[PDB]
């Protein structure tokens, strides 16, 4: 069945979406350590706005905390509890 | 709800004059949300500019759009006697789409005299018992005028003025009165008094029977 | 040629319901968003409903919302605009809006325009009366209800002022129009002034 | 504000599957220079997620195609509705690392 | 000390249920994922249960499948292995074994092993008999079901010379074997010789002296 | 379901030698889910290798891992007797994990005569009603050897059960025990109960004997 065009229009507009961040991405600083699962599922900003002056941006952020596997390798390993950023409203603003 | 505030609310100048209208937006705006329409009295806006700079296919030369931000400008390099009507800018990105307030665009001319005329109710009205004797006032600049009416040498002047001409820029009015058969059956005489800027003295018009 | 043709306007009673048709011509409906537009007598443009482009849904004007919703049909290549509850503040002229991306969030081609009048008064004819005499004449079109009316057949072109409508203090309308013509052709040329008023079904000639 | 998401919960949730991803029109067809689109970006199943070995990679080992009505917008001149496909992921695999 | 210490096995009739605990002690079970490895006499080792890296979903050998099920008492630090409607083919030796990351998806530290036997026979319990006599002496540990015995000698603080036999199944289907040990000769009176049979499925703790 | 082969099934040498065990996947696999572990007779595996390559802390550096793709290998460069083992390679990456088939280690060394011992009858068991007359063969290599039991010199048979010991940790060598089970009617039937040796490290055959019964 085809995609109705006003359906795909409301799909993709800017908004929080359930996103797979890299764990390492948001913690540059954990050089020496691995986590387990190595990403973790965030609501986060995404899909288009209405032209290329604008860009979706976050208006309202909230934290989620999860337990993740710390390890260092060939050492050891235990759960621990790491904080992560979520997007809870989303705005279609002019360019930076 | 964003706020679209045109500036000066009705404007007036002289045919080959440049004039711009100013629409301040309540908050940043990104100027490709930002449209100008025409319209003339008793007729469907006409798309002029769109995304603030773009001028519209069809549309004459003279219009040209500009500004970024709050404050957003409409100019006419060259004012035309057809450029009579009122303007509107309109944001169409952010919810709800909305439209300034207006900007009645009048012409200025040399001053031009209006030729009275005088009618009288007809048979057929009298008839019905109602009397209602119309006065014109043709083709005069500026538009300010003043008629008066005395029974034997009072109210019921209920006047209608025509929209500026297109073409010459001149007015045209009409003044109204209306009475019973059995009021306009006690009188004989009936006069309209005519004041202009174009005329140095009044003009009257009359009739008699009644 | 593109076209945009409204109908279904007229006198409506207070808390009445009214649907204002436009129907496309020279493009498929679908392929754009139709807003509706309102003018209230001598005030200026409101935005009523459409398809928004942040988000896309349709918003409503906060005087409208919840009584006013548009549609589509899309065989019959026409948007449409059902107005219900109707109130005093809704009497205006409705048009129709083509609002497009290629000329981006701007309205290209609208509809005529179609006035609403919100009244509990009733229907009334006009009565038409001459105004005989360069010589000026021309013809006084009394007493009805609701606006408008449409006067001429192909004479009626240079000189012609049809003045705007008057509200009398009965809550009815009185118009004139007038012809100014030279004195030499008062006897040759007949002239005479077509009137028509679609609310009473009235078309009477003098 | 919400309770703390237990390790087996976040390890089972963010292991490589298909998941609805927002794709931009451009990067799947960039040979086009005739138009710009509306929406600018469609909804797609794509493998995502992670496997937890660098060795691993997140692959689909099944895919089908999507057909949707997108405005194709030829700027200042005219715009049309077309039908538009694309690639969907459904069903995903952590396989060895492409050497 | 990382200790892993398993409980539970012996016999079962078939059909029967059985539960094995694994008892952690020197690290958290809540930290780690625990494995159970099995391995049938004389045959090779076979990966039974436990959480799997892809997916994080908990899984079973297809023989098992269906009837086994892991579970873990985060307050007792001590996962268990349910065992239910036993068959012949499931009679091994079975495993717990710590799955690990930092050793990616190793096992470093393994139960003791325990004995599940799957079988409508009874348990009996051992005849000892002594072999009397650099000298040779032992004890013969005779009819017994199911296996297995533990022989040590004198409290196990005598290692060196000793030669535990593997069991045999005698035509009565009872297990029979023999402990061995070299001594000196001249140790024959200054020390004194005895094996501590222990044959945990009957109860028994039988202790001989040997001439 | 990836498949795990190992080869050979068995593999001899002798000590000081280098040896490889060699473990085929069914599939690619990823390097650091292949792990290697020992296992002593009646004991629990012990791990040795983990990440194909990686030596886990404690176990001696004789051992080493190798490999990629399909193909995956554990050496001892220089065997030794406590290296007696059953090796086991196992994937732990991919569902389900598995195990490979296990690699036997054996020692080859000298050839070396088995010790005997005949053990009569206790007095014990003799009121039971049965007698267990008990050979032991000790420290022996290789592990082939025949036991015949002679009863006033006839040949004994279908009476004796025989059981082998594990090859040893330290010495290489292997001990067997027979045991002739007779009721104890018969064994009060005869006087002389002998247990002939016979061993590649044996030139003549070893009889062990007692009167009394």
């Amino acid at each position: 069945e085809v995609v109705k065009f006003m359906d795909v229009y409301q799909r993709s507009y800017c908004h929080p979406i359930e996103t797979l961040v890299d764990i390492f991405q948001e913690y540059p600083d954990e050089i020496e350590y691995i986590f387990k699962p190595s990403c973790v599922p965030l609501m986060r900003c995404g899909g288009c706005c209405n032209d290329e002056g604008l860009e979706c941006v976050p208006t309202e952020e909230s934290n989620i905390t999860m337990q993740i596997m710390r390890i260092k390798p060939h050492q050891g390993q235990h759960i621990g509890e790491m904080s992560f950023l979520q997007h809870n409203k989303c705005e279609c603003r002019p360019k930076k | 709800d964003i706020q679209m505030t045109q500036s000066p609310s009705s404007l007036s100048a002289s045919v080959g004059d440049r004039v711009t209208i100013t629409c301040r937006a309540s908050q940043f705006l990104s100027s490709f949300g930002v449209a100008w329409y025409q319209q003339k009295p008793g007729k469907a806006p006409k798309l002029l500019i769109y995304g603030a700079s773009s001028l519209y296919s069809g549309v004459p030369s003279r219009f040209s759009g500009s500004g970024s931000g709050t404050d957003f400008t409409l100019t006419i390099s060259s004012l035309q006697p057809e450029d009579f009507a009122t303007y509107y800018c309109q944001q169409g990105l952010l919810s709800p789409l909305t439209f300034g307030q207006g900007t009645k665009v009048e012409i200025k001319r040399t001053v031009a005299a209006p030729s009275v005329f005088i009618f009288p109710p007809s048979d057929e009205q009298l008839k019905s018992g109602t009397a209602s004797v119309v006065c014109l006032l043709n083709n005069f600049y500026p538009r300010e005028a003043k008629v008066q009416w005395k029974v034997d040498n009072s109210g019921n002047s209920q006047e209608s003025v025509t929209e500026q001409d297109s073409k010459d820029s001149t007015y045209s009015l009409s003044s109204t009165l209306t009475l019973s058969k059995a009021d306009y059956e006690k009188h004989k005489v009936y006069a309209c008094e005519v004041t202009h800027q174009g005329l140095s003295s009044p003009v009257t018009k009359s009739f008699n029977r009644g | 040629e593109v076209q945009l043709v409204e109908s279904g306007g007229g006198l409506v009673q207070p808390g009445g319901s009214l649907r204002l048709s436009c129907a496309a011509s020279g493009f498929t409906i679908s392929d754009y968003w139709i807003h509706w537009v309102r003018q209230a007598p001598g005030k200026g443009l409101e935005w009523v409903a459409g398809i928004t482009p942040a988000g896309g849904y349709t918003y409503y004007a906060d005087s409208v919302k919840g009584r006013f919703t548009i549609s589509a049909d899309t065989s019959k290549n026409t948007a449409y605009l059902q107005m219900n509850s109707l109130r005093a503040e809704d009497t205006a002229v409705y048009y129709c809006a083509r609002f497009v991306f290629f000329l981006p969030y701007a309205m290209d081609y609208w509809g005529q325009g179609t006035l609403v009048t919100v009244s509990s008064a009733s229907t009334k004819g006009p009565s038409v009366f001459p105004l005989a005499p360069t010589a000026a004449l021309g013809c006084l079109v009394k007493d009805y209800f609701p606006e408008p009316v449409t006067v001429s057949s192909g004479a009626l072109t240079s000189g012609v002022h049809t003045f705007p409508a008057v509200l009398q203090s009965s809550g009815l309308y009185s118009l004139s129009s007038v012809v100014t013509v030279p004195s030499s052709s008062l006897g040759t040329q007949t002239y005479i002034c077509n009137v028509n008023h679609k609310p009473s079904n009235t078309k009477v000639d003098k």
